[PDB]
RNA sequence: GACUCAACACGGGGAAACUCACUAGUUUAAGACAUUGGAUGGUGAUGCAUGGCCGUUUUUAGUUCGUGAAUGAUUUGUCUGGUUAAUUCCGAUAACGAACGAGAUCUUAACCUGCUAAUUAGCGGCGAGUACACUGUACUUGCUGCUUCUUAGAGGAACAUUGUGUGUCUAACACAAGGAAGUUUAAGGCAACAACAGGUCUGUGAUGUCCUUAGAUGAACUAGGCUGCACGCGUGCUACACUGAUAUAUAUAACGAGUAAAAUAUGCUUGCAUACUUUUCCUCCGCCGAAAGGCGUAGGUAAUCUUUAUCAAUAUAUAUCGUGAUGGGGAUAGAUUAUUGCAAUUAUUAAUCUUGAACGAGGAAUGCCUAGUAAGCAUGAUUCAUCAGAUUGUGCUGACUACGUCCCUGCCCUUUGUACACA
């Protein structure tokens, strides 16, 4: 889609902060993440971005993506 | 009471333990009845490729369902069930008059 | 239908130590074996007993060439 | 409501997944476990759900990654195994390894039973693929544990 | 996007996302090679 | 009074309940007049013929058969009868008579008392049957 | 033809103590005599089941079928149409592809059942499952069997 | 070839052999005489 | 992709789309991070870069060490012989003694405890009847000691035991009795050492390098093709009839396997939104339908229901054929009625009518097989939205012939020869 609303992004970030970790499911056309109804692709993209900066650390298992938050990431999330 | 499990000996042990518990007092316990072991068989073809004289291999996950009856109150049965136990034997208690 | 060294070895070991207990009677021999040695199988145990019996038979009528 | 057969298979699958996850996570650990810092792991599992051979293998892989003389490392591992009271061991390392072409290298110490249900019982086996310079090195470790008695022995008193 | 709900390309292996050779009995949904490796952990022992 | 034994050929367990009565002899709910094919009828009647029809005027018999095909079922029935009558004799009638009957049965053939232990061997891959492999052209 | 020296007495009471085919034939004959059951419309140019690829060639096959059905009903507690169909199945040669088992044309069977119920021989039981025999019908059947036995003896 | 006809110690085969006939006709003949394999005298 | 065994119904590969790698084209960013660097994806290239896994050598009996002995590679052990399914033993001996492999172990199937247990299995117990016998038998509703059958846990049982032969009267074999069983009882599973430049990067986010990266060899969509056909070689199915087809009737298995889309109502312009609940798989049963199938409902997340004291066909019994390409045979074709699916033409499959081809037992060659086996007969499951002629299990009908041999073929061994070692 390539929209990425800002509010949605913020919500996602908040969720991540609350958790500390995000299990993504590396699926293209799956609509929603289990808890928060966000287009999953967007979420995936965001997580990728985070990984790129090393704000989040990833350990890929089968199907799922299993993202764990780094201390820098946590600091950033303070906002 | 239905005891579903994968491991035979363990299941048997559990059954024995419950029998022992019952024999304490107050329990008209019917003996352990082991049910027809409905074996999950998968016949997979060995070899990722198509090379070699296509050997199959019959796997068998053989589930042991076990069954046991009682005429009792819930709390007592719960207590009886508490033999500690572990992740391996799956227990289910039915507290029905019928 | 022949016996491996493990069976044979076991037989040899018995009759060295427990010749006293044994007599030409199969069941008795088997019992003795059970009492003494640590055979995990049934069939294997039976086989061992049989070979012991055979050994015993062979003695009394002569030297075995062992024990 | 889900049937018993279906349930069992599902459980098995879950177990497998858990194992894989652990493997992915714990490159720095003597991993065997599977019974349920760690907070994150717990969270992950919740999200999802709603002496030993493996450890030795992991260690070997780590060593390889670090960059040792290989043979020496293997020897060390063997020694360690011996110390830990193993009746027998076996390590294989096949792959690229120094040369381009081929080269599988065995490393046995004590005796290693291969055939029978005893093998299935009385050996712990483990397989890791250590990624390296220009490909992968292929660990397989095989340990024969202390027996609860072997079928071959007939111990007369 | 075109109907991806009922066909070989609809679903996949749980493990490696391969559309070919999926053990679809008991809702296992693992392509058979992968299953062969993880048959120990799932609790599938070869007896006979 | 009443005695329950089985026969066994392949899969096909014929359970013979042998009781005190007038001498009818039946299968599930049907007389041994039927069985099914006229040719094989003799394999069921044979033990009776050996022992004598007068000896079974004291003994009613019902037989419950389950599993197997046709011939196998018949064999099972026969086996049940053989075991059954003899078993009855061993308990509620004399021993000498029982022995005599056993001897008679032995003289006729095995299979009446002792069972046929054969059973369908597992099919093996690379073929259709137990041994029968497929085909190589080179 | 059937009779022989046997080593027991036969309690010729119910239909289970009668030889089947002969009994069926007798019942068919009786039906014909009565004119108790019809031969609808399509009966005279239908095929009894997928596998038959050919008409019956018996003229009064319907009657025979009915008789068979009666017997079946007597045998079992509660018996449907599907069950009946299964019972009257045969091998369908698919020419070149190997044979499969072939479920019978159930419509005719259903019609027969309906006819029987109209006449008062079978009974759709509200408890349990599909259509068993009605007691009067059963009695009649038993009587017929007895008659047959008597005839055979004679 | 042997095109047997229809219009004009007992067994059907024998009958066929003797008068050169279809075996349905033989069967019919047998039936008449009387009045899935066969034997008659 | 794979090419002798060890490619050729194989890649679980029965592809209408998806699968899809291909062809004709069309979109898209799933271009992270500091238009540039820089990754990310690949059913792209390379199995002769590799991992793991699998195959074969090989299910045969083989491999190795310690010390000793015999410039070196090495040999011996690990063998003239007998024996064994077996470097299995015995016996001889510059060896003695080990270890892996074999054997044992594991899993079934084989027969017992007339001990352990009794549902979701039965047997009786017994009420209630409906039919008929004699002075009990067949069949259903209602209620609740035994464990033979039904399930499945622990035990037992065969060890060549006793008998008699042949054998260095060694290891062992043959016969007889007993016995459920006497070819480790039958069947598998497991699988040493060392390889093959065997296969697989088209199973993988196991994975190197090289390529490609927006006019992508990434992903997504629309068709089309893998099924195209003078022909050669595979694996099968169906046949060539009368021990049979045809059509009625009768008989009787075992292993099994079974749970985002639709319905109805409200609100507005066939569409959306809102509310609410059965259906998504096995089908009982009741109706419609020649048939296929349909509609309605019922049980089943399963020893309960499908259904299993019977889901099958060969069987068998009675009729029609009558040796005539014949009613053997059902190819090829023509035209409908359905079902699956967004979509059925290059016909998914199914049914109904009709079409009536080759084939009268198969040449050169070559495959499989020794007892519940061959063959015949079906059938469950795997693929599956739909579709077995495949595979894989399971049963049912139940032969012939050995009971050995090295003649061929292939492996293995000792000796021998070699200029071969890519053997
Ligand atoms: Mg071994
Ligand atoms: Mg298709
Ligand atoms: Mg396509
Ligand atoms: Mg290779
Ligand atoms: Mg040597
Ligand atoms: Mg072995
Ligand atoms: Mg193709
Ligand atoms: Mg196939
Ligand atoms: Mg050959
Ligand atoms: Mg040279
Ligand atoms: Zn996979």
């Amino acid at each position: 889609y390539s929209y990425i609303p800002k509010q949605n992004k913020k919500l996602i970030y908040e969720y991540l902060f609350k958790e500390g970790v995000i299990v993504v499911e590396k699926d293209a056309k799956i609509p929603r993440h289990p808890h928060l109804n966000v287009p999953n692709l967007h979420i995936m993209m965001t997580l990728k971005s985070l990984k790129s900066r090393n704000y989040v650390e990833e350990k890929y298992n089968w199907k799922h993506q299993y993202f764990i938050l780094n201390n820098e990431g946590i600091e950033y999330l303070r906002e | 009471i239905a005891l579903t499990s994968k491991n035979l000996r363990a299941i048997e042990k559990v059954c024995s333990d419950i029998m022992k518990g019952a024999k304490e007092k107050n329990l008209n316990v019917s003996g352990p009845v082991r049910l027809p072991v409905k074996t999950l068989r998968i016949t997979t073809r060995k070899s990722p490729c198509g090379e070699g004289t296509n050997t199959w291999d019959r796997f068998e996950l053989r589930i042991y369902k076990r069954l046991i009856d009682l005429y009792s109150q819930c709390e007592v049965v719960t207590q009886m069930t508490s033999i500690n136990i572990d992740p391996v034997v799956e227990v289910e208690v039915i507290i029905t008059d019928s | 239908r022949v016996r491996t060294k493990t069976i044979k070895r076991a037989a040899r070991q018995i009759v060295e130590k427990y010749y006293a207990k044994l007599t030409l009677d199969f069941q008795i021999n088997k019992k003795i074996t059970e009492e003494v040695a640590i055979i995990p199988s049934k069939r294997m145990k039976n086989k061992v007993a049989g070979f012991v019996t055979h050994l015993m038979k062979r003695i009394q009528k002569g030297p075995v060439r062992g024990i | 409501p889900i049937s018993k057969k279906r349930k069992f298979i599902n459980d098995g699958v879950f177990q497998a997944e858990l194992n894989e996850f652990l493997a992915r996570i714990l490159a720095e650990d003597g991993y065997s476990g599977v019974e349920v810092r760690i907070r994150e792991l717990t969270s992950l599992v919740q999200k999802r759900f709603f002496l030993c051979a493996m450890a030795q293998a992991e260690s070997l892989r780590y060593k390889l990654l670090k960059g040792l003389a290989v043979r020496r490392a293997c020897y060390g591992v063997l020694r360690h195994i011996m110390e830990s009271g193993a009746k027998g061991c076996e390590v294989i390392v096949s792959g690229k390894l120094r040369a381009q072409r081929a080269k599988s290298m065995k490393f046995r110490d004590g005796y290693l039973i291969s055939t029978g249900e005893p093998s299935k019982r009385f050996v712990n086996t483990a397989t890791r693929s250590a990624q390296l310079k220009q490909g992968v090195l292929g660990i397989k470790v095989k340990i024969m544990l202390p027996t609860s008695i072997l079928p071959d022995n007939i111990s007369v008193l | 996007v075109h109907p991806k709900k009922y066909g070989q390309g609809s679903r996949q292996c749980r493990v490696c996302s391969n559309k070919h050779a999926i053990i679809r009995k008991y809702n296992i949904n693992i392509c058979r090679q992968c299953f062969r490796e993880r048959a120990d952990i799932i609790g599938f022992k070869k007896y006979r | 009074k009443r005695v329950q034994t089985f026969g066994k050929k392949k899969t096909a367990v014929a359970v013979a309940t042998v009781t005190n009565g007038k001498g009818l002899i039946k299968l599930n709910g049907k007389n041994l007049d039927l069985v099914e094919p006229y040719i094989l009828k003799t394999k069921v009647y044979e033990p009776l013929w050996l022992i004598g029809s007068g000896k079974l005027k004291n003994l009613d018999i019902r037989i419950r058969v389950k599993g197997g095909g046709q011939t196998s079922q018949i064999y099972a029935i026969r086996q049940a009868i053989g075991k059954g009558i003899i078993s009855y004799y061993q308990k509620y009638v004399d021993e000498s008579t029982k022995k005599e009957l056993k001897d008679v049965l032995l003289r006729y053939d095995r299979s009446l008392l002792v069972g046929d232990t054969r059973r369908c061997e597992p099919k093996k891959f690379g073929g259709k049957g137990a041994r029968a492999r497929y085909q190589k052209s080179y | 033809r059937l009779l022989e020296p046997v080593p027991f007495v036969k309690t010729n009471n119910c239909i289970k103590d009668v030889d089947a085919d002969l009994f069926i034939r007798s019942y068919a004959t009786h039906l014909k005599l009565h004119n108790k059951i019809t031969y609808p419309k399509w009966c005279t140019f239908v095929k009894t089941g997928k596998g038959r690829k050919l008409a019956p060639l018996n003229e009064d096959w319907y009657f025979i079928r009915a008789s068979s059905i009666l017997r079946r009903l007597y045998l079992h507690p509660d018996i449907g149409v599907g069950f009946l169909r299964r019972q009257f199945s045969s091998k369908q040669r698919r020419g070149v592809a190997p044979n499969h088992t072939s479920l019978a044309s159930g419509k005719i069977l259903r019609s027969i059942l309906q006819q029987l119920e109209n006449l008062g021989y079978v009974e759709q039981n509200p408890k349990k499952k599909g259509r068993r025999l009605t007691t009067k019908g059963e009695n009649a059947i038993n009587n017929f069997a007895r008659y047959i036995n008597k005839k055979v003896y004679n | 070839k042997l095109n047997h006809a229809v219009f004009i110690v007992i067994t059907p085969s024998a009958i066929a052999e003797k008068y050169k006939v279809n075996l349905s006709v033989a069967r019919a003949v047998i039936n008449h005489l009387a009045d899935s394999q066969k034997l008659y005298t």
